[PDB]
RNA sequence: UCCAACGGGGCCUUUCCUUCUGGCUAACCAG
């Protein structure tokens, strides 16, 4: 994902497919871990786009009030993913219904830069611009730890 | 925290006219119908003059500190 | 005020000189050809186009055996700034004009000089100046790149044995990052 | 009154970097400001920036990632020879190859290394490191 | 409605064609590769699907 | 009254204006035979003309929505 | 796919149907962006050519027929038409499907885009040109009505011309029973005298009927057309309510009728011929052009007439053709036809002296010297000056001498802006013909007569203004003031509704 | 940023981004030019003319509606000021203050403001002399 | 409009005043 | 009225004749709209392709008549798009550019062409996004007056602007997620 | 015959009319 999000094959030197909702550039992207054909990307226009390789097309797009820096899919729930956002928050989303979030994580005091799931799927870790790392339980909106 | 590049439309509506990302007027124009005559006159919302119906010389609005106060009995529509 | 009208006088001079004896030809041609190429120093585009057509006609009258002399004369007179772009535009024009008269292997002697001009104007400093957005000029020699067409003219004439002259600069370019 | 809009832009960027702001707004913009920011971007000191047209001098919004130690303008815009460039890089930069001096030359606005490569010179605009 | 129905007919069609079983079909060819029983069953299925379209 | 030049150009019969505009239904009804009409069996029925293709960005919008319904069905398999 | 097509086409070995089924599965979805699927179409053409039977090929046929009519690229429509046509003609299909396929084609003939309709007519033409008589019989009545609709009313002139051409090549191949249905429709439309639109439909369809099956195949339909033509042309006066479209249609079909048979020259058809002569000055230009062509054949074939044109009638025709030329704006074609008729009439007058060509010459000179409608009179002047050059050639040497003064006088001013330049060049050509026709002495005698006559009158007029001034200085002053007022009005620059500034006299109307 | 005062106000007009006439404006540009000419003939200044047109005729901006400024429209029709409008009003304000000071010589405040007003006339009069809008010999009172 | 009108603003107005002055 | 009346060009093209025919048909059908359709007349037509595959009709019109054309544009354009389906109709004024025209005049007229293109909607703003690698995205923000219409025409506007000015531009309608 | 690249030649984006500045009296000298 750069100016356009491209699909590549190892045995070809030019991009194999061109995916893009429009003209806006793509800042990050993360493949799903269970439904391996589903991909999510983050745009510079404060948007999250969902893709499916089986249809070779984007599927859904939601715009948020601020930019999202990182996305991680739940390794144990194929339809759930968390987003690291610039409004100090990390948001938990369901793929099938993106009009609301499943949860909000609220403890950081600067932009959240990265987020990752534990492979057991019961915890997330967030890194921030405020020089700290926080660990959350997926079911609770405040961190249990700060490093 | 707010996105300076992509402000909310509600947030911009609260800001001063010159302090928005792209500055433009908060005024507008009206179609004011004369009471006695029913002709339509275009009037500026912040009109500094007592606009008169050309057919009747009938007062339609009165200047104030900001928006002009429309004379009672005069109907209006936003143009 | 009358310079553009007088340039074809140079074409008349080449014709009368070529009728002379060979010793006289060697004594008058270099003066005539050199003098034409110095007018290309001019900052007038219309004068530079008038020079260019006279050089084209003289090139037909002469053969490819005189092409090496003209190109080496052209490289000597045009050396800095927009003059580099004028050099390649004029070199293509002479090749374009001589397309009918040229025979097979006529450009072998001047092949090395041409490819240096071609490569410098696609990948060299001259090529970059043509691609620069900051470079605002109305000169047509610079906005227009004719190196690709010159390469086609050359490949139509070169003997296959010397075709490694074209490929060698390509290989040198390909070794470095691109 | 306003004398150098480039100076104001660089000061605002420095203060935003100082206070930990992830974005900064610059008003007014200019061609010189855009070229200075493009050099900064090419060398990795700033990320995306967007220009906003208001039929006036304009505005810019710059994204910051914490990678700018300092930026500044050199006022007045002293005339610089090819030989002088080294001297300037000695006076403005903390180390030998740490940062760039930005010049406006006959071939445009560029860092000092590219000015040496193209063999051009002119006046000095500022520095970034 | 026509374009919404037309859109649905595609991504159903693309989704079926991407199916891993369809990829198994292309792994043989040239009327020389071994004809597996599953391929023979599809050949029977191709027959009636062909009949439906003629009708 | 006034001379109608209709431009300054040669007369062309194909440019000649026609007509109330006559539909194909009007022409076939003039026969008033009901045995000639049935011979034109292809001309009776619902209109079969194709709709003009929509703009691609509008078409892609419906393609994206259709792709999204399918993807939701695939992931809902994981629900159990 | 391009290699795969050449592999199947040439090499004896072939791929499995399962492998072929998968590839068509890949092609079908991507096929709705045909612009970059050209090489895939060649692959599809290979499969139908070898008649390889796949279930997915039937879906390809349904997709590729819509691409034929909806896509904008010409190449894709061409290749998608070829693959669809071969599939339709070769692959096994149920009768229920076949009717639906041909139902599609007729309805697509009403597609909005003109390129879509043109592509359909390529497929219609293929069926008409190559199909079983039984198949054509089933579809003759349907195509005819659909094609006739497009020919009658369509935005694209090319589509209307194509629709007529398809009917022209379609009717001859019809069976007698099928053609006999077509005759009812043309007859029925003509019978609808109440509706003007039905008359244009009948008259225009009758034109296509001739030159395809010919004249006298069905006498009853021929007679109906003449009654409609007689009815229309009779009521061409001011009180008449007929539209210029209906008059023009009647003249078109009569012209085709005139070519078909020589019965037009019998005494029965004289009433129609008189109406044609009336239409020479009909208010619409297109009616004048069609009337002019008919009269040209009338004059060229005046001997064929059972009742030869009386010299008075011929002279009345000449007056009306001269009046045509004097009209404000006339096209190139009407001018060329008019002078050809007037030259033919001149030959008759020359061969048989008619005491009632000197009359023609003065009328030609009147048009050349007219200043009315200066902005649009170039074509009338061109015809007149070219006409004089033709009259000189036909007229005998003794005869031109008598009329040499009349010929050369109007052209003298030209003999002394590109339109003005063209007129002066034509006049010089005319003088050269006069010089060659005459001798050195007669030519110079005529030239001096005009030169002195033109120069004498100018100086004579110059004096009259002087005597006018001396005797009546005040009235001369008044006349002078009116002259300057007139000039200023013509001299002034005015803007159009589009801010287009032009001088008053430059303003052009007809 | 007031000159001759400590005020820091920013009140002003905000020109809209669009440079085109409003879609709801459906009056001929010629009729607007005629209205400008009648108002000027009655003696209104260009500033006051714009107020009347904007308040009562829907003319958002004369340049946007007609393509020309009111200043340029009037000059095309023979209507032009003797001196620029802003300089005109400064001289009149000086005259009213000087008239007041004749009767009231103890008004040291009014004496102070006349100095500020006159210094504002000299700065403006200097500018117009450079652009040749004002004849070089022009001096204030 | 009458109270807002200037007697001496336009060149024609001063010329008219010049006319009556003499 | 004949179609040639609507066409200012002395030698009309076939497409010009067809569109003028549509004009006169609309005039005749209309009881009173003719009163304002009749004075209006256009200079030329250009049929230009779009990225989606369909086409757009650029109708070049005189500058002073553009006001009346705008006054009737909504109805006239809907009628023409009915007559010419699969083609997008747009009215642009033809503005003088010749003094090789100068660059500043090209920029001014290109902007004015843009405002003509967006009509009936208005341009809320313009932005340039500078990406890290060096790419630039030029974006034009349109108002939401007639969003349901212009949403179908945004690609047509981009194609027309690229074809006329040779610039890549992206039209966006803020306040909506497209 | 059509289409896409690449090369050439001729036109067009300019209807018509007014309109550079400075000296001296529409002229005449200067830039
Ligand atoms: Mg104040
Ligand atoms: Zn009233």
């Amino acid at each position: 994902g750069g100016a356009k999000i491209h699909l590549w094959d190892v045995n070809r030197l030019k991009p194999v497919s061109d995916l893009s909702w429009g003209a806006d550039n793509i800042t990050s992207l993360k493949f799903n871990q269970n439904e391996t054909d589903i991909l999510a990307s983050t745009g510079s226009d404060n948007s999250i786009v969902l893709y499916d390789l089986r249809t070779n097309s984007p599927t859904q797009k939601i715009v948020q009030t601020m930019r999202t820096n990182a996305i991680c899919w739940n390794p144990m729930e194929a339809f759930n993913f968390v987003t690291a956002n610039e409004d100090h928050n990390a948001y938990y989303y369901d793929m099938r219904n993106l009009s609301r979030s499943l949860n909000v994580f609220k403890d950081h005091v600067s932009a959240v830069m990265d987020v990752d799931f534990s492979p057991t799927g019961d915890e997330i870790v967030t890194g921030s611009y405020d020089k700290s790392i926080r660990i959350y339980k997926t079911n609770h909106g405040h961190s249990r730890e700060i490093y | 925290v707010q996105d300076l590049l992509h402000p909310t439309a509600a947030s911009e509506a609260r800001k001063h006219k010159l302090k928005t990302l792209v500055q433009g007027p908060r005024s507008y124009f009206l179609d004011v119908k004369c009471p006695g005559c029913l002709n339509i006159t275009t009037v500026f919302s912040h009109a500094q003059t007592a606009v008169t119906c050309e057919s009747c010389s009938t007062i339609l609005c009165t200047p104030t500190g900001g928006k002009a106060k429309l004379s009672e009995g005069t109907s209006f529509r936003r143009k | 005020e009358t310079i553009i009208e007088r340039m074809p006088i140079a074409e008349a001079l080449v014709n009368i000189v070529l009728g002379l004896t060979n010793d006289d030809i060697t004594n008058f041609l270099p003066s005539i050809l050199t003098n034409i190429c110095q007018v290309l120093r001019s900052k007038s585009e219309e004068l530079r186009d008038a020079v260019r057509v006279t050089l084209g006609k003289i090139s037909i009258i002469l053969g490819a055996e005189y092409l090496v002399f003209v190109i080496k004369e052209l490289m000597a007179t045009l050396k800095r700034g927009s003059q580099i772009h004028v050099l390649s535009y004029t070199v293509h024009y002479i090749l374009k004009s001589m397309h009918g008269v040229l025979k097979h292997s006529d450009l072998d002697t001047s092949s090395s000089m041409i490819v240096k001009i071609i490569m410098e104007n696609i990948f060299g400093f001259a090529g970059e100046e043509k691609d620069s957005e900051n470079y605002h000029t109305k000169v047509k020699e610079i906005k227009s790149n004719k190196s690709y067409d010159a390469g086609e003219i050359l490949a139509s004439n070169i003997s296959l044995t010397e075709f490694g002259t074209l490929l060698s600069p390509v290989k040198a370019l390909l070794m470095v990052r691109i | 009154t306003r004398s150098s809009v480039l100076a104001d832009a660089l000061n605002a960027i420095n203060n935003a970097e100082k206070t930990g702001k992830r974005q900064v707004l610059i008003r007014p913009s200019s061609k010189v400001i855009i070229k200075f920011l493009q050099v900064m971007q090419k060398h990795g000191y700033i990320g995306e920036f967007e220009y906003i047209d208001d039929h006036r001098s304009g505005k810019i919004v710059v994204q910051l990632n914490g990678r700018l130690n300092k930026c500044g303008v050199i006022s007045p815009r002293f005339n610089v020879k090819i030989g002088d460039i080294e001297k300037w890089t000695a006076n403005l930069l903390p180390a030998r190859q740490f940062g760039y001096v930005i010049l406006t030359t006959s071939a445009g606005i560029m860092d000092h290394e590219e000015a040496r490569r193209k063999h051009v010179s002119g006046k000095i605009l500022g520095f970034v490191y | 409605d026509h374009d919404i129905a037309r859109a649905k007919e595609r991504m159903t069609l693309k989704h079926k064609t991407n199916s891993k079983w369809a990829k198994d079909m292309i792994k043989h060819g040239m009327t020389n590769d071994a004809e597996t029983r599953e391929e023979m069953e599809e050949m029977l299925r191709q027959g009636e699907r062909l009949k439906a379209k003629m009708l | 009254k006034r001379l109608d030049t209709y431009g300054s150009g040669e007369a062309n019969e194909y440019v000649l204006p026609s007509a109330g505009k006559l539909s194909l239904t009007d022409m076939m009804n003039v026969i008033d035979d009901r045995q000639v009409i049935e011979n034109a069996n292809l001309l009776k029925g619902k209109s079969s003309t194709y709709e003009v293709p929509l703009p691609q960005r509008i078409q892609q919008r419906h393609d994206r929505k259709a792709a999204y319904e399918i993807s939701r069905q695939e992931v809902s398999k994981w629900n159990d | 796919l391009k290699f795969l097509s050449a592999f199947i086409r040439h090499t004896d070995s072939t791929l499995k149907d399962t492998a072929l089924s998968y590839v068509l599965g890949r092609v079908l979805p991507d096929l709705n962006e045909p612009s970059r699927q050209g090489l895939a179409f060649n692959f599809l053409k290979a499969l139908v050519s070898k008649h390889i039977m796949l279930p997915e090929l039937y879906d390809i046929a349904d997709t590729t027929r819509e691409i034929m009519v909806t896509n904008h690229s010409k190449e894709i429509r061409d290749v998608s038409r070829s693959v669809y046509y071969q599939f339709l003609m070769e692959y096994d299909q149920s009768k229920g499907r076949l009717e639906k396929q041909f139902k599609f084609m007729v309805d697509n003939l009403q597609y909005p885009t003109e390129s879509g309709r043109q592509s359909v007519m390529e497929l219609i033409n293929l069926i008409i040109t190559k199909a079983n008589p039984a198949l054509l019989s089933k579809l003759s009545s349907s195509f005819f009505l659909a094609l006739v609709n497009v020919s009658f009313n369509d935005d694209a002139p090319r589509c209307r011309e194509m629709a007529s051409v398809l009917i022209s090549t379609m009717l001859p191949k019809l069976e007698n029973k099928d053609l006999e249905i077509v005759e009812k429709y043309i007859a029925a439309w003509l019978k609808q005298v109440d509706n003007a639109s039905f008359l244009n439909l009948g008259l225009r369809t009758y034109k296509v009927y001739l030159k395809s099956i010919g004249f006298e195949h069905t006498i009853e339909l021929d007679e109906l057309a003449i009654k409609r033509i007689r009815y229309i042309l009779s009521d061409t006066s001011v009180g008449s309510e007929h539209q210029w479209d209906l008059v023009y249609s009647a003249l078109n079909t009569f012209s085709s009728y005139m070519e078909a048979t020589e019965s037009v020259y019998k005494h029965g058809f004289k009433d129609i011929w008189d109406g044609i002569i009336t239409c020479l000055l009909y208010p619409h230009s297109w009616v004048r052009q069609s009337a002019a062509n008919l009269v040209h054949q009338l004059i060229a074939n005046k001997d064929k007439l059972e009742i030869s044109l009386t010299n008075l009638e011929i002279q009345t025709i000449a007056t009306r053709i001269l009046h045509q030329l004097g009209a404000p704006s006339i096209p190139e074609n009407l001018a060329n036809v008019s002078i050809k008729t007037l030259v033919n009439i001149s030959i008759l007058w020359k061969e048989q002296r008619t005491p009632f060509i000197d009359y023609m010459v003065t009328r030609i000179g009147g048009i050349i010297r007219s200043d009315e409608h200066r902005m649009d009179s170039f074509m009338s002047k061109k015809a007149c000056i070219q006409l004089l050059a033709l009259l000189v050639q036909v007229l005998d040497e003794d005869e031109v001498i008598a009329e040499g003064e009349k010929i050369l006088l109007p052209l003298y001013g030209y003999l002394e802006d590109e339109e003005q330049e063209e007129l002066r060049t034509l006049s010089n050509e005319c003088l050269k013909i006069l010089e060659d026709k005459l001798q050195v002495s007669d030519f110079t005698k005529i030239y001096t007569a005009v030169k002195q006559t033109v120069l004498e009158r100018r100086k004579e007029r110059r004096s009259k203004r002087a005597i006018l001034a001396v005797n009546a200085p005040q009235i001369s002053a008044d006349k002078k003031l009116r002259k300057h007022a007139r000039s200023r009005e013509k001299r002034k620059h005015e803007k159009d509704e589009n801010g287009y500034y032009q001088r008053r006299n430059k303003r052009k109307r007809a | 940023g007031r000159m001759h005062s400590a005020g820091k106000g920013i009140s002003s007009s905000a020109i809209p981004y669009s440079r085109n006439a409003p879609a709801w404006f459906k009056l001929s540009s010629e009729s607007v030019i005629e209205q400008i000419v009648k108002y000027a003939r009655k003696g209104l200044t260009p500033s006051q003319i714009g107020v009347l047109l904007r308040d009562a005729h829907g003319v958002t901006q004369a340049r946007v509606i007609t393509g020309n400024k009111i200043m340029r429209i009037l000059k095309s029709n023979g209507l032009a000021p003797e001196i620029p409008e802003d300089l005109y009003y400064l001289i009149k304000k000086a005259v009213s203050v000087r008239k007041h000071l004749e009767r009231n010589r103890k008004d040291k405040d009014a004496k102070f403001r006349l100095i500020l007003i006159e210094s504002r006339i000299h700065r403006l009069a200097r500018y117009y002399r450079t652009v040749a809008v004002l004849p070089p010999n022009w001096k204030y009172e | 409009i009458d109270k807002k009108a200037k007697k001496d603003f336009y060149r024609f107005q001063v010329r008219e005043r010049k006319k009556q002055e003499i | 009225s004949a179609p040639q009346a609507k066409i200012l060009s002395q030698a009309p093209t076939e497409l010009e004749l067809q569109v003028a025919q549509a004009f006169v048909e609309l005039e005749n059908s209309s009881p009173e709209l003719k009163a304002e359709l009749r004075p209006l007349q256009f200079k030329s037509i250009r049929e230009i392709d779009v990225a989606g595959g369909k086409k757009a009709l650029a109708i070049f019109v005189p500058v002073p008549s553009l006001a009346g054309f705008h006054k009737v544009q909504t109805k006239l354009t809907r009628e023409l798009e009915k007559k010419f389906q699969d083609r997008h109709v747009i009215f642009l004024a033809e503005r003088r550019i010749l003094p090789r025209p100068r660059s500043r005049t090209l920029t001014a007229v290109h902007d004015k062409i843009l405002e003509d293109l967006v009509f009936p909607t208005e341009i809320v703003g313009k932005r340039v996004r500078y990406l890290v690698g060096g790419n630039k995205i030029q974006k034009v923000l349109l108002d939401s007056k007639d969003v349901q219409q212009i949403d179908y025409k945004l690609e047509s506007f981009q194609a027309v602007y690229n074809k006329l000015t040779g610039k890549q531009i992206v039209f966006e309608i803020p306040s909506e997620t497209h």
